[PDB]
């Protein structure tokens, strides 16, 4: 328990160095790049590094080759932060930040010679000034039909001499054929393609984009309304251009080439814009919805061919646009503020992002014992019925407790589901008494069962209402569990949501949005032979598991599907467990809620559900099979990671009745407007010069 | 089936040794330098030009002489084929009798020691199309994991499968093509009101099919409904007499047989599809009456037409066969089998020689089946690269109207496809079948 | 003539246009509205046809001079043939579509938008008139489609695919769609919500066009190429024509409200959730 | 010929020069007719 | 017409 003056133990430096090596070599064959995270001058990168690498038990990805630091084997299954804050009394954050930055400095000098640090810029894309370009108009005519030998199409990546005329001529094709002055050795084929493809009624331009690359917190700390800090950075990149190591700064130039080419009120307002300190020209081009920046996060999924650069730390969400205009308006939007990361004690941060589930992989390898498949020869020694489970009897209307109501539309259901989950989270957050010090806790036992169970309810409601022709064919909706997923990725960023900057709802919201994803993967599956969409309540299980509910092999097939995930170490096992059980319960909920009160709807939809008496036998078979001399490690592990409130019919049906009661009560208050989840920007008029 | 005294009328010791030696000599005489470039094109049509295409027997596999049919029977019976000659490639009947043969060859294990599981053929058709193969695996006593998650044509090739006796390859082929037949029926009925999805709870398939012809999930006579007669117009014209009670059961034998024999030949396409779909919904449940009705319906014979999809030419498919016979002209066993004793353990190039001798026999001036088929294919339809027989409607319809003159045409196609796979000289039958696609 | 005698649901299409109400205006305003829709939808479907691959257009589309004079005579022939049997209401539609052939320089959206637009513009409360004119308009659109499909003059090969009776299929599909649309929303109708529906329809079309041009400007730099013009060789176009004819009725007219929202951090087995497709075959190599 | 018909002027007028009102009283009370191909036949014959 | 390939017109005239 030293005070951590300036240095650490020797066993910790090895872990830190292997962490640095894994980071720099993550994409492979790159132990030299300039992906230097500047900790001291950008505090939002320190926390990125702490979240993704420093406080995570060590695990090596796909890499089977040999990488410079040798070897990883002393460091596997250890987390740097938990060893640090248990060796010393936990100090402030600035000493730790300086210490890590200094050791990254010495690591980056020991390798890659003496090339300088300070990268990891932030990207702002911009393309159009008023219209028709910003960048040197290397516009491309992407018409088809006429490349020499291959599928390629037409290209006209033209030089800077393209420079156009004034308002004298107003037609794109006209100005196109006009400037054929000389065009050494390319004139005749250019006019060839001109007379060729002026027909077919399509001519494209599409000139490219330019990325401003400023440091976010070094130039936008004060000076709110991000547009302001961007423009003030733009006017500091003029000045007798002779700079050194200030790259991506020729933008003053590119616009000069454009201003001297159009007209002369533009030089006037442009030069009065400089050196007056009050002239905005950034002019947002959309409505700027909630998720502002698109931060980069690694993954064990081998991020696809969409690669931009190994410097892009943040980025504009691509539904928020920017164009450099004069004489325009800036509508009032509450999302222009510059909000930065607040520094924290490095213990409350590590504790505020932590859930036990993601340690499953590290328990598996510590316990071993991988289960073995069943090998049909053994299956004929253990199965004794082969009877095909038909059971087509009647329903007893005595004690079903009418709850269902088929008059609420779907958007209201989505709103009410989101509101109910938000209320549950609000209740779970405040736990008595939250007195310091809060040491370490897990997500309250029984929450995932609530998301998954409340999301299956809404998905099945959507399917049932679509089967009865109660939804207009112009406002249909696939995957109601989208609106939940999205809605919980940005719930701590919405004004007036009662969870605004709580910092405790993140791991509750993240838990909750990684499931909603797991519900419709079961409820929609598209089997291997005739892949199409079906709108049923049991075909998804049959396609996922490759068996029928009446077959004598259904429970074995379900358990084997789960066993394929239990091995290899994987949290998918728990989530798929819960999702399958939930679908089975929701079948027998809807069957007896329709058979007892909607006899017409029931005589239409009777063949899309199973029965309340087949589901009972299936569930009994599952629970009997889990507790028998095999598949037992599975049950112990599940009970170690999640609650045993499934397997209890009466504890699962009270949740459904409670949700129905909540709908009935708080439906006369539901006129909200369904926060939008789309990814296409909402444009503004911008009738500027295009003639 | 055989002990109607043999060694007296249907099996000599076998003069085919000299035949095979001379044939190999001939094919190796043709297999020389480039003076003739089409190998499987000149040894098929040896003598030309004789035996004009069209005279009254171009459509049948034999001429009007009974001795030629008797000789074909004898040749197939001498090798172990036996059953595949008297039954066609009928899915239901060949499955039934191959399971009976399997049960006779391993009687003590099944029904005395009771160490292995045994299912009837009428029960296997009642499982889902992914469980049918697992149920076949735990009956032929083979080792394999139960849960697969992939397709059968990719899981089959993950174990040894240097298999035991041929019944197990025959049943694999039959299950594969029964699955194909089911999927084709389901995909081709598919109106804008029916929609008939995939693995969908056989009971519910029957309920939904009856709730669409006569708008009620109870059974009704489909020949009297208005949905049955949307394309053409029908008449009741049945002996409405009870015999002996009201409410005929829609699976009755008399009703179905009567309507078949009276008017099946003047139906559209939707009506033949509806007839076969009614029979299939009978077979997917237990319903012995559908098991019996499926013995005269024509769609269970011509499911072999789905077997030819490779873009090779007929000559290459003949060359593959020639090369598997010459592959087994070296080893001692087996030179010949005596009869079809049904405990006889048929081997592979026994099947090879049987299919060859069956397809390539002549009677003193008359072309074989290969020559009639090849002449129809090249001079009649003018098609090489035999996978265009099923790519266009008119070609396919003429092809299926030609094949329907004789049921030995289906046996010819069966025996020819079984031994003309590409990797047939190295591997087994079902293994080559799955390698081919 | 033969593909028309050999069907069941042409008389239903005939009886759907302009019933003499009681004693009333006798579809004069309906005549105006249908003529206006012919006039505009002609340009609409023609500019839709403008950006297409080969094998999807008629030979009357490639010739340069005298292109809007052949369609006139083809449609006049079709109207003569429809009149010849008994269908005096299906020949008037072809007469309109032949008169409106001069100006020849996802769809139901524009159909309903134009219908609401012109109706509200003309009547600025009788509720039956609205229903019969809406039925006539919506059936007239499908009639435009089917009438233009009686073409392509490919000697025999185009009509031998597997269906050849497309009229009954199209009628069943559109009948179901219109029954649903009429029963659900357009009910309890008065002179307040017409303006509403018009506003939301115009907003919806503006959103559709905006996203269309956006994805058009976005599709080029991506590494996801779909050819959109495969070949001009006269052997692969027949494959594609047959494939379109076969898989035509394996699609629906339904639109979804969330089709540009996507799932994040999927696995390898959860990718199918991002396809947003019907009858999606899985292809390997 | 089509863009000179009595019913071609208005459909070319979407920027309203007070055209909606007289269009609507021509359609409500007066008889509004689309051009007939019979009219175009005589023009065709004359120019041929 | 007479196309099916020509790029110009081969118009002729008939009556039914």
């Amino acid at each position: 328990k030293d005070v951590f003056a300036g240095f650490v133990t020797k066993k910790l430096k090895t872990l830190l160095d292997c962490n640095f090596a894994l980071y720099y070599n993550f994409k492979g064959n790159g132990p030299d790049a300039g992906s230097f995270l500047d900790f001291v001058d950008e505090p939002e990168q320190f926390y990125w590094f702490v979240e993704h690498f420093l406080s995570v038990k060590f695990r090596v990805p796909k890499h089977l080759k040999d990488k410079n630091i040798h070897n990883f084997t002393p460091c596997l299954n250890r987390s740097w932060v938990s060893e640090f804050l248990k060796e010393y009394e936990e100090p402030f954050v600035n000493p730790v930040m300086k210490f890590l930055d200094k050791e990254q400095r010495l690591f980056f000098t020991y390798n890659f010679g003496d090339v300088e640090p300070q990268g990891k810029y932030t990207y702002f894309p911009v393309k159009e000034f008023h219209k028709y370009c910003i960048l040197p108009p290397l516009i491309k005519t992407n018409i088809k039909d006429g490349e020499s030998g291959e599928f390629l199409k037409y290209q006209l990546n033209k030089e800077e001499y393209k420079v156009f005329l004034s308002s004298v001529g107003s037609q794109m094709t006209a100005i196109k054929n006009l400037y054929s002055t000389v065009e050494d050795e390319q004139r005749k084929q250019l006019l060839k393609v001109i007379i060729e493809n002026e027909s077919t009624n399509d001519i494209s331009v599409q000139c490219p984009t330019y990325n401003i690359k400023l440091h976010y917190t070094k130039e936008c700390a004060n000076s709110n309304n991000i547009l302001k800090c961007i423009d003030e950075f733009l006017r500091k990149t003029c000045e007798k251009k002779t700079e050194s190591k200030h790259p991506s700064a020729d933008l003053c130039e590119h616009l000069q080439f454009l201003f001297e080419s159009l007209k002369n009120p533009y030089l006037d307002n442009f030069k009065k814009f400089m050196t007056n300190s009050d002239f905005t020209l950034i002019k947002p081009q959309s409505v700027w919805n909630v998720p502002i920046f698109d931060i980069y996060k690694p993954k064990n999924y081998l991020d696809s061919v969409q690669n931009l650069d190994t410097e892009c730390f943040k980025k504009l969400n691509s539904k928020n646009l920017i164009f450099l205009s004069f004489h325009d308006d800036i509508p009032n939007n509450p999302y222009y503020n510059v909000e930065l990361q607040e520094i924290v004690k490095l213990s409350t941060y590590t504790y505020s992002i932590f859930d036990k589930l993601y340690n499953f992989f590290f328990v598996f390898k510590k316990s071993g014992a991988p289960i073995s498949p069943v090998s049909v020869k053994e299956l004929s020694h253990n199965i004794t019925d082969f009877s095909f489970k038909e059971d087509n009897s009647e329903i007893q209307c005595q004690n079903v407790r009418k709850s269902l109501d088929l008059e609420v539309d779907v958007e209201t259901m989505k709103g009410i589901a989101a509101e109910k989950l938000c209320k549950i989270i609000e209740k779970f957050i405040l736990t008595k008494d939250d007195a310091s010090k809060p040491e370490k806790s897990d997500i309250h036992r029984g929450f995932r069962i609530l998301c998954i169970l409340i999301s299956t309810h809404v998905e099945a409601y959507n399917i049932v209402r679509q089967l009865l022709n109660m939804e207009s064919m112009i406002s249909l909706t696939r995957y109601t569990s989208l609106y939940i997923h999205k809605f919980f990725k940005s719930v701590t960023l919405l004004k007036g949501n009662f969870l605004y900057k709580n910092n405790k709802a993140i791991r509750y919201s993240r838990a909750c949005s990684k499931a909603s994803l797991h519900v419709p993967s079961v409820l929609y599956r598209r089997n291997i032979y005739i892949p199409e969409t079906f709108l049923s309540l049991y075909l998804g299980l049959s396609n996922l598991v490759s068996s029928n509910p009446s077959s004598p092999f259904f429970e074995y097939a379900i358990i084997e599907f789960l066993v394929t995930y239990y091995n290899k170490g994987s949290e998918k096992f728990v989530l798929y467990f819960i999702s399958i059980i939930s679908v089975l319960y929701i079948n027998e909920y809807y069957y007896e809620q329709l058979s007892c009160f909607y006899p017409k709807e029931f005589e239409l939809i009777k063949s899309r559900m199973i029965h309340p008496n087949i589901v009972d036998r299936i569930l009994k078979g599952i629970d009997n099979l889990m507790k028998s001399t095999r598949y037992d490690k599975m049950r112990t592990m599940y009970l170690d990671f999640e609650s045993s409130d499934i397997f209890s019919r009466e504890k699962v049906f009270t949740a459904l009745y409670n949700f129905d009661s909540f709908i009935k009560t708080n439906e006369q208050l539901k006129k909200k407007n369904l926060e939008e989840i789309s990814e296409i920007p909402v444009q503004l008029e911008t009738s500027n010069d295009g003639i | 089936f055989t002990n109607k005294e043999a060694q007296k009328e249907s099996s000599p010791i076998g003069d085919h040794g000299t035949f095979f030696r001379k044939l190999l000599t001939h094919v190796r005489t043709i297999k020389e330098n480039e003076d003739i470039e089409n190998k499987g094109e000149t040894l098929i049509l040896g003598d030309n030009k004789i035996d004009v295409m069209n005279s009254n027997d171009f459509f049948f596999t034999t001429n009007s002489n009974v001795k030629f049919m008797e000789n074909l029977d004898d040749i197939t019976n001498q090798y172990g084929l036996g059953l595949i000659n008297h039954l066609g490639p009928h899915l239901i009947a060949l499955g039934h009798f191959t399971v009976l043969k399997l049960a006779l060859k391993n009687y003590k294990n099944y029904f005395e020691a009771k160490s292995i599981k045994f299912f009837s053929w009428q029960k296997i058709l009642e499982f889902s199309m992914s469980d049918r193969f697992k149920v076949l695996d735990m009956m032929c006593d083979h080792e394999s994991v139960y849960y697969s998650e992939k397709k059968r044509r990719k899981t089959y090739l993950k174990v040894d499968r240097s298999n035991t006796s041929m019944e197990c390859n025959i049943l694999e082929y039959l299950l594969h093509y029964f699955n194909k037949y089911q999927l084709e029926i389901i995909k081709t009925t598919q109106d804008t009101d029916f929609d008939l999805h995939g693995m969908m709870e056989h009971k519910y398939i029957k309920d939904y099919f009856f709730s669409f012809m006569c708008n009620d999930p109870k059974e009704c006579i489909i020949y009297h409904t208005n949905q049955f007669k949307k394309e053409a117009n029908e008449e009741n014209t049945f002996p409405e007499q009870e015999e002996p009670n009201r409410q005929i059961s829609a699976f009755n034998l008399y009703l179905n047989y009567y309507y078949f024999m009276k008017r099946y030949s003047s139906y559209g396409v939707k009506k033949t599809l509806y007839v076969h779909l009614l029979n299939l919904t009978g077979l997917l449940n237990y319903d012995t009456r559908s098991y019996v009705t499926s013995l005269y319906l024509p769609g269970y014979y011509n499911a072999v037409e789905m077997s030819f999809t490779e873009e090779k030419e007929f000559s290459k498919l003949f060359e593959s066969l020639i090369q598997c016979i010459e592959k087994c002209h070296s080893d001692q066993a087996r030179q010949i089998s005596k009869d079809s004793n049904l405990l006889n353990d048929i081997t592979k190039c026994d099947l090879c020689k049987g299919a060859f001798l069956y397809s390539n026999m002549k009677f003193d001036e008359v072309p074989s089946m290969l020559q009639k088929f090849y002449l129809y294919l090249t001079k009649g339809l003018k098609i090489q690269k035999v996978s265009s027989l099923i790519k266009t409607l008119d070609i396919y319809q003429d092809y299926s109207n030609f094949l329907s003159h004789d049921i030995n045409w289906y046996t010819f196609l069966f025996l020819f496809r079984l031994t003309s796979f590409k990797e047939i000289s190295k591997k087994n039958v079902a293994e080559a079948m799955y390698l081919n696609i | 003539l033969f593909s028309t005698m050999l069907s069941n649901n042409v008389d239903n299409l005939d009886k759907a246009y302009g019933l003499s109400e009681n004693i009333q205006v006798a579809t004069s305003t309906s005549a105006f509205l249908t003529f206006a829709y012919v006039y505009n939808g002609s340009i609409m479907d023609s500019v839709t046809n403008s950006l297409l691959p080969p094998y999807a257009k008629k030979p009357i589309t490639q010739l340069k001079y005298g292109k809007t004079f052949v369609f006139s005579n083809y449609f006049m022939l079709a109207s003569k043939m429809y009149d010849m049997l008994n269908y005096k209401n299906l020949s008037l539609l072809c007469e309109y579509q032949a008169v409106a052939s001069a100006n020849f320089y996802l769809a139901a959206e524009a159909s309903k938008y134009l219908f609401f637009y012109f109706f509200t513009n003309l009547y600025l409360f009788n509720r039956n008139f609205f229903m019969e004119l809406a039925n006539g308009f919506m059936y007239a659109f499908c009639f435009f489609a089917i009438s233009q499909m009686y073409a392509y003059f490919e000697n025999i090969n185009f009509y031998i695919t597997s269906n050849f009776r497309f009229l009954d299929r199209y009628y069943g599909v559109f009948n179901k769609y219109f029954i649903n649309y009429a029963r659900i929303k357009l009910k309890e109708i008065t002179s307040d919500l017409l303006i509403k529906y018009e506003r939301e329809a115009y907003l919806s079309m503006k959103k559709y066009g905006y996203l269309g041009e956006v994805i058009a400007a976005r599709l080029s730099p991506k590494d996801k190429i779909m050819n959109y013009v495969h070949e001009t060789n006269d052997d692969v176009m027949s494959n594609l024509r047959r494939y379109d004819m076969e898989n035509a009725f394996k699609n629906k007219m339904s639109t979804y409200v969330d089709d540009f929202a996507f799932f994040d951090d999927c696995g390898k087995n959860e990718q199918f959730l991002n396809e947003r497709c019907d009858y999606c075959p899985v292809i390997e190599e | 010929w089509m863009d000179s018909s009595p019913a071609g002027f208005y459909f070319s007028n979407y920027q309203n020069p007070y055209v909606r009102k007289d269009l609507h009283d021509k359609v409500l009370s007066q008889k509004f007719e689309p051009p007939k191909m019979n009219q175009w036949n005589k023009v065709l014959k004359s120019l041929i | 017409a007479d196309i099916f390939f020509y790029k110009y017109g081969i118009i002729y005239g008939f009556k039914v």
